[PDB]
């Protein structure tokens, strides 16, 4: 079965090992996920294994509030970046299309106009 | 009409007073000219390029 | 009566002619020229497309220097074409656009048109201004106006659809002889090598040998069975071929007074719009409505060739005077020059 | 010598084919119209309301030109000069509605020329008026200058002017129906037939020739793009 | 030589019969379609019918359907007109008029007062 | 995701770009049972 | 491989950021706590509710346009999977039916490259025949040459892009500079071709309905619609893209940014729809004027539809939009990618090919060739 308590103890083993490879990029780099996410990886890893090692799957509620702990200690004031690939918004993606649409009807009727 | 008719005889009889040769002499007189000047047809034989001015 | 009787002396001349004529023919034109060699195959190409016509063509003219032609299309329009560069050399707006014929004067400083206006219009293109006025426009003619060819540069011989041929004045402008023997409409001409004899094909199937300063009707050539459309001159005057509506073409000897030839197939059944010889007279050229152009053995009456590069009917054609080239114009508002 | 006389011809041909594309323009715009008729059908009477071997009239309806010709100064053989108004927009033939028999052997082969099969006819049947006062009269029938007539009845689909006595409906679209025969027989889809019950003081002529040649145009552009 | 006679004819009663014929020569009978033209006393050319090349289609003037009757024989090279029922209306100068064209579906200028492809025409006159 | 009947030749490329495996030989199957999230 | 596992590290950030900063779940009753699967994020859902999701694309057999679910039943507990009792979500839509469509992708793959190879063929040939035959010249057939030029280009463009581009991973996953000019130009050509089908409805409305009695026109106009006007579209969108959505040689479709160029061309094609109406009235109203049999109307009526759909493109109106069923979605790829990838092939038939004005000059004009 799954014993909670052993997990409980390896955890900091992982949480603790993570923290010390963060002591390595400076409170600058803390923010930008691309600087550290190779140390992330191993860190979420470490708490697949040590989970699977005491017969727990996965990802688990306990686990989860250890990663949030984690998480609150380094990432808390640190803002996600604005998504690379994304929609402008509605305000101005809307006018983007119906211009173009408008300029279309308005040129082909002009066509049908001026040519004779 | 009366004078319609009378000069379409008077056109028939100067036509018929007139000599005529047989076929045979005209038919060779066309001939001979054909053959006295079939060397003078650029149609008859494609003229070279350099003779031709629609080239 | 005595008109039956003028109808009985009528049919008792026309028995002599006959019989006269059947005693001349001893032997036929293909037993005489039944050893000679065939032409073989003609196989022309087209050199030159003449394009710029609005219209229909009706009629076309080369000048006596080989190079130069006049054509008459219906949009009205005459365009005179430098057939070496396929330049326009000038361009007549005519009064009427109805033009059906045309004729370049052998000085080559006038050309004539004439159509359903019964008015044959001589412009003159030597004017020390530079542009092309016209000159004179002979009246007088009760219908359509359907070939003109110049004598010389004050002479020239009309046909028209009132049944009769006329010689004008051009210095008065009035008729100087008026020939009335066709009863239907004289629908081409053919002036002698030395002018002083022209044949006319008209609708009633006959075809007249008139003397240009007598002003007679010398002989009566009969033999078509429908209109003869178009009619052209041996080049040593003393033959001459015609084309009619009833897909055959004959040969009509002067001095025989009757027909030597017929050039027909069975897979043509469409009439004759233009014939024409060559330099020496062994092809005949005849424009057919079927589009194409079919170039025959003047002596074997064969078939030796066919031109058919045009898309609509072809309306006239003719032969340079050396002999180099022939033109054929069409109703699809082109002209070609063949070699 | 060489080098300039040639360059004066170029010149000289740009400047005529300059000329010929105004002249072009000009011709393409305006639509071309035969008129053909007997001597008494009517059909001067529509020229002067809207020798020499030919006559103009030029017309206009909005804006667009028109030439209507007409035979001047011809004989009665028409087999050869007919053969110039092929390219026609439309025939406007004229008839006085036995002049009628004649009337219909002329329109049969204007039909059938071989020449003429891709030209329309606008048919006028004149002199309606006319007509009428000879049906209600009784005196001159046309059942003994036309048998069918006799057993013929009005179709359905005839489009009668308010006030107008029945006989007299029956009479002029038996004409009308004499001349469809011909049309319907060698249509072929190339040509149609304009049929209308004209009169020669009638101020709509002019605006049934501008509506018959606009279809006519219109059914040529549907044929180019094989449409119909 | 395009040449068409017309024989037969003549002085009839009222309501006889008479058989015209037209004897056809120097042109390919059967390439061209006929027709039978009349011309009264004071009154201009009328057509009264034709024949198709082959004989298939046949067609008269209002007046005299039913009463006449036409045929061509291309062996024969003759053109027949069966006149049954004559009236004094049929009184008349007959002509035989050829198409101007062969192998043509229209028929131009037969009735023209001057028209070369017709013949001199055969008297008809019906009368009591 | 574009889904009009203009948008279907760049519909079909980004899926062969993507979800063919350079057009290769097809891959196996991701595991989605019972022993996975 | 990697690539796949840095989406799926990103989306873990990304949950445990919003799992601290969403308020806490105060509706009323019980409910589920927000958790992090693995693969999604999920946030609080009441008792009872399955919840829907969009499928990620971390392995290569994913399909996005898929649904994820994950479900509580009546008590604040996620389900458990009877097999393991493990909390479990349902990836089984995500694969479920990629193997089927990608074997689809490949018939509809070689279906493109030989509809537009047959299509630059014909269209190659038929173009040679208006421009060597003269006498076929007029208005008409001039917008003809413009028109079948338009799909010559666009089918060049589309084979080069499928056989360079779509199989390279290589230089998709480089993102060269190239692979851009490459896609700016398939939209601009294909803005051009749907573009100059319009010009041709133009063309023929007018002729047929509202100007008859010119017959000649300034084609200036239908040379800057055809050609100029969609620089205006093409730009405008290359634009948004290099600044808001710029993907990997543009060939993402899940922006919004494409119907920038699509949507005017939607609206393009609709009025041609329009303008096909008018023309079948038209048609039908001189078929009524000729009393002709209501068999033989309905017969060359149609025939006539049937005619202009392939050069006016009303293909694209009469089906706008994919079914999202599964079977309906199938027929409707094989059907709509054979019309618009053999569209040229159909328009170089119909108007050169079958075209007796062109054949009978073709008859004619065979001997001097
Ligand atoms: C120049 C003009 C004349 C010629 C014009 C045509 C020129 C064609 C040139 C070649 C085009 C590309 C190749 C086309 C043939 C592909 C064969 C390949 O084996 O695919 C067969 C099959 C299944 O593929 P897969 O196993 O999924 O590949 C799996 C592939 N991997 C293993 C890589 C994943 O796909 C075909 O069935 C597609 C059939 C539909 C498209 C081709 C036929 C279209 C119509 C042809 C003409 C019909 C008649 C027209 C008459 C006018
Ligand atoms: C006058 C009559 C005749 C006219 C004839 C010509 C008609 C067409 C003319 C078009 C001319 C302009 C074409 C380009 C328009 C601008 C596109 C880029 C706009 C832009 O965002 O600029 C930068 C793009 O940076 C990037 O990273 C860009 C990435 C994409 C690069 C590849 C672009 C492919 C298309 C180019 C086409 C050029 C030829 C057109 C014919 C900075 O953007 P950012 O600040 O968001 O920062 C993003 C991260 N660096
Ligand atoms: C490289 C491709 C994918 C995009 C850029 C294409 C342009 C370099 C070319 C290709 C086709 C050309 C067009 C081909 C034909 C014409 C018709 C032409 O008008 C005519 O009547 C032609 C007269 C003649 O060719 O003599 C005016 C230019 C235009 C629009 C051309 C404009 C320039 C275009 C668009
Ligand atoms: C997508 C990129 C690569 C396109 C680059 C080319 C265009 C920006 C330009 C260059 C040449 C231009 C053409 C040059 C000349 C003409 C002819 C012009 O019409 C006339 O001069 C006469 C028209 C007539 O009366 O028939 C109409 C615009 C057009 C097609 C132009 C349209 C716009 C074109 C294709
Ligand atoms: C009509 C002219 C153009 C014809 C273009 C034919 C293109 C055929 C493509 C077949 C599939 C090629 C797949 C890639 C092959 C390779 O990279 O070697
Ligand atoms: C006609 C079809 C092909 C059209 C051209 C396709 C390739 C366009 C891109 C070529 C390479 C451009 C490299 C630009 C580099 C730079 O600007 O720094
Ligand atoms: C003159 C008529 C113009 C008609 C224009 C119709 C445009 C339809 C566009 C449909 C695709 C874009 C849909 C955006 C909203 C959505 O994502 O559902
Ligand atoms: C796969 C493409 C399918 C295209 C289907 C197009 C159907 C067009 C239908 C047009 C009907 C027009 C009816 C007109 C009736 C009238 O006004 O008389
Ligand atoms: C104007 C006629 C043509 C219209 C072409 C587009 C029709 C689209 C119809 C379905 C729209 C669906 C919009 C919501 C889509 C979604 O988010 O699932
Ligand atoms: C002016 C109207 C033009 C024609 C518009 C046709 C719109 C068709 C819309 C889709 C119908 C088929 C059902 C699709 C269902 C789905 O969205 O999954
Ligand atoms: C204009 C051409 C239209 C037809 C194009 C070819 C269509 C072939 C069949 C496509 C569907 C194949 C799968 C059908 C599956 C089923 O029966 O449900
Ligand atoms: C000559 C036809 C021209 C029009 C285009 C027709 C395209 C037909 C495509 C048929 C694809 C059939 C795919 C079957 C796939 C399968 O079920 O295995
Ligand atoms: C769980 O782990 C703890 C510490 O490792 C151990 O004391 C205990 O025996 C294990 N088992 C259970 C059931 O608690
Ligand atoms: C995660 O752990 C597994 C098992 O040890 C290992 O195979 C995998 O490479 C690890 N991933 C990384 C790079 O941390
Ligand atoms: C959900 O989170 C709250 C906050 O810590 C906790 O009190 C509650 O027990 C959690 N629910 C479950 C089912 O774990
Ligand atoms: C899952 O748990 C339930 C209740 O705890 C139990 O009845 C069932 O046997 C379990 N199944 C497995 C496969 O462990
Ligand atoms: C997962 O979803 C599929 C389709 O929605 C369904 O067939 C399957 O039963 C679901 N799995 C479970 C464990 O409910």
């Amino acid at each position: 079965g799954c014993n909670e308590t052993g997990m409980l103890e390896r955890l900091p083993l992982c949480g603790k090992a993570f923290a010390d490879m963060m002591g390595k990029v400076d409170v600058w780099k803390w923010c930008n996920l691309s600087e550290f996410i190779v140390y992330y990886e191993s860190f979420t890893n470490c708490t697949e294994m040590e989970a699977n090692v005491v017969g727990c799957y996965w990802p688990n509620p306990l686990a989860q509030g250890f990663i949030t702990g984690i998480h609150r200690q380094f990432f808390s004031n640190c803002t996600v970046d604005r998504v690379h690939l994304e929609d402008p918004p509605d305000e101005v993606l809307i006018p983007l299309i119906v211009i173009p649409v408008v300029l279309t009807v308005a040129m082909a009727g002009l066509v049908v106009w001026r040519s004779k | 009409s009366i004078a319609q008719a009378r000069k379409l005889v008077e056109q028939l009889k100067m036509e018929a007073n007139i000599d005529r040769i047989k076929v045979s002499k005209a038919a060779a007189d066309l001939m001979a000219y054909c053959e006295a000047h079939a060397k003078e047809d650029p149609l008859l034989t494609p003229v070279p390029a350099s003779e031709n001015p629609f080239r | 009566s005595e008109l039956d009787q003028l109808r009985q002396e009528a049919e008792q001349l026309k028995n002599q002619i006959r019989d006269a004529r059947k005693a001349c023919a001893d032997a036929t034109l293909s037993q005489i020229t039944n050893n000679i060699d065939p032409v073989g195959r003609i196989q022309m190409r087209t050199r030159r497309t003449l394009r710029g016509h609005l219209a229909k063509i009706y009629a076309m003219h080369w000048g006596t220097d080989s190079r130069l032609l006049v054509s008459a299309s219906q949009d009205g329009k005459l365009i005179i074409w430098d057939s070496y560069t396929t330049n326009k050399v000038h361009a007549i707006p005519l009064r009427s656009s109805w033009v059906m014929t045309c004729a370049y004067a052998p000085s080559g400083n006038y050309v004539a048109c004439g159509g359903l206006d019964n008015i044959c219009s001589i412009y003159n293109l030597k004017t020390r201004e530079g542009n092309v006025r016209v000159s004179r426009e002979l009246a007088g003619h009760t219908g359509y106006l359907s070939c003109c060819r110049f004598l010389d540069d004050n002479q020239i011989v009309t046909s028209s659809g009132d049944t009769t041929c006329a010689l004008w004045d051009i210095e008065t402008g009035q008729q100087t002889t008026t020939f009335t023997g066709h009863t239907g409409d004289v629908m081409s001409l053919s002036l002698a090598p030395d002018t002083r004899l022209f044949v006319s094909g008209a609708c009633d199937a006959s075809a007249k040998l008139w003397d240009v300063r007598e002003g007679m009707c010398r002989q009566t050539f009969t033999g078509h069975e429908s209109d003869i459309n178009a009619i052209c001159f041996f080049p040593n005057g003393n033959a001459f071929a015609t084309g009619s509506d009833d897909a055959t073409c004959r040969l009509f000897d002067l001095r025989a007074d009757q027909e030597l030839m017929t050039y027909s197939h069975d897979n043509i059944i469409c009439g004759i719009t233009s014939v024409s010889f060559s330099k020496s007279g062994r092809l005949l050229l005849a424009g057919y409505d079927d589009f194409n152009c079919n170039v025959w053995d003047a002596l074997k009456a064969d078939r030796a060739g066919v031109l058919a590069g045009h898309d609509n009917r072809v309306s006239c054609l003719g032969v340079t005077d050396d002999g180099m080239a022939v033109a054929t114009g069409s109703w699809d508002s082109f002209l070609k020059i063949w070699n | 010598d060489q080098r300039n006389e040639e360059k004066a011809q170029r010149e000289a041909n740009k400047k005529i084919e300059k000329q010929l594309q105004k002249d072009k323009q000009v011709y393409r715009a305006t639509h071309r119209l035969l008129l053909l008729g007997a001597g008494e059908s009517g059909k001067n009477t529509i020229v002067k309301q809207m020798t020499s071997g030919i006559f103009e009239t030029k017309f206009q309806v909005d804006k667009v030109n028109f030439h209507m010709f007409d035979v001047g100064a011809q004989r009665d053989e028409r087999r050869k000069w007919i053969q110039c108004f092929n390219d026609v927009t439309a025939i406007i033939f004229v008839v006085a509605s036995n002049r009628l028999q004649a009337a219909l052997k002329l329109f049969d082969s204007i039909w059938n020329n071989k020449w003429l099969r891709d030209t329309s006819v606008i048919l006028f049947l004149n002199k309606q008026d006319l007509l009428a006062e000879k049906v209600l009269a009784g005196k001159s029938k046309i059942e003994d200058y036309f048998p069918e007539f006799a057993r013929y009845t009005t179709p359905e689909d005839a489009t009668p002017e308010p006030g107008e006595d029945p006989r007299v409906t029956r009479a002029k679209y038996f004409i009308r129906d004499e001349f469809l025969r011909i049309s319907t027989a060698s249509g072929d889809g190339r040509h149609y037939c304009y049929p209308h019950f004209t009169c020669a003081v009638d101020t709509e002529n002019i605006r049934r020739v501008f509506n018959d040649c606009r279809d006519i145009i219109q059914r040529m552009h549907l044929r180019q793009y094989e449409l119909l | 030589q395009v040449q068409l006679q017309e024989s037969g004819g003549g002085l009839v009663q009222p309501g006889g019969s008479l058989r015209l014929s037209c004897a056809a020569s120097g042109f390919t009978f059967s390439n061209y379609k006929m027709n039978w033209v009349r011309q009264a006393p004071g009154k201009g050319l009328e057509w009264v019918s034709d024949i198709s090349q082959s004989g298939a289609s046949i067609s008269y003037t209002g007046s005299v359907k039913g009463r006449f009757t036409i045929s061509r024989d291309n062996a024969k090279n003759t053109l027949y007109l069966q006149m049954n029922s004559l009236k004094p209306e049929d009184t008349a100068v007959y002509y035989c008029a050829r198409c101007p064209a062969p192998f043509t579906r229209d028929c131009f200028d037969v009735t023209s007062t001057t028209y070369a492809y017709r013949g001199q025409g055969t008297q008809v006159t019906v009368s009591s | 995701k574009c889904n009009t009947a203009t948008c279907a030749t760049q519909r079909l490329a980004n899926f062969l770009v993507h979800k063919s495996n350079n057009f290769g030989p097809i891959l196996p199957p991701t595991n989605v049972g019972s022993n996975t999230y | 491989y990697v690539v796949g596992r840095k989406k799926m590290m990103d989306a873990q950030y990304k949950c445990y950021d919003r799992m601290q900063q969403l308020p806490a779940y105060q509706g009323e009753g019980p409910y589920c706590n927000r958790t992090w699967d693995g693969w999604l994020c999920w946030d609080d859902t009441p008792a009872g509710v399955l919840s829907y999701q969009f499928c990620p694309d971390y392995f290569p057999d994913f399909d996005p346009s898929e649904k994820v679910t994950k479900y509580c039943d009546e008590k604040g507990v996620w389900f458990k999977h009877p097999e393991n009792n493990r909390t479990w979500s349902n990836y089984t839509m995500c694969n479920a039916f990629t193997p089927e469509k990608l074997k689809n992708a490949y018939v509809l793959y070689y279906l493109a490259i030989v509809g537009h190879s047959l299509s630059i063929f014909t269209l190659v040939i038929s173009l040679g025949i208006f421009v060597f035959f003269r006498s076929l010249g007029c208005q008409r057939v001039t917008l003809h040459k413009n028109m079948f030029l338009t799909y010559i280009l666009n089918s060049m463009i589309i084979i080069i892009h499928l056989v360079e581009v779509v199989p390279n991973g290589e230089l998709v996953r480089r993102d060269p500079v190239s692979c851009k000019i490459l896609h700016f130009f398939h939209q601009y050509m294909m803005a051009c071709n749907y573009f100059w089908m319009l010009c041709e409805g133009i063309y023929l409305h007018t002729l047929i309905v509202v100007a008859v009695f010119t017959e000649k026109q300034r084609l200036r106009w239908y040379y800057l619609l055809g050609w100029g006007f969609p620089l205006v579209p093409t730009t405008i969108h290359a634009i948004t893209r290099a600044v808001y959505f710029n993907d990997n040689c543009w060939l993402s479709v899940e922006t919004h940014l494409l119907y920038i160029i699509h949507g005017p061309v939607m609206a393009a094609l609709v009025v041609n729809f329009f303008f096909l109406l008018n023309i079948v009235r038209v048609l039908v109203t001189k078929m009524r004027e000729t009393h002709e049999a209501e068999s033989h109307m309905y017969l060359k009526a149609v025939k006539a539809t049937m005619i202009l759909v392939p050069l006016l493109g009303i293909q694209f109106v009469v089906f706008p939009w994919r079914p999202s069923n599964k079977m309906l979605g199938k027929i409707y790829d094989y059907v709509m990618h054979s019309l618009i990838h053999f569209q040229g092939f159909f328009v170089a038939t119909i108007y050169c090919f079958c075209n007796n004005e062109v054949q009978t000059t073709v008859k004619r004009q065979w001997a001097q060739f």
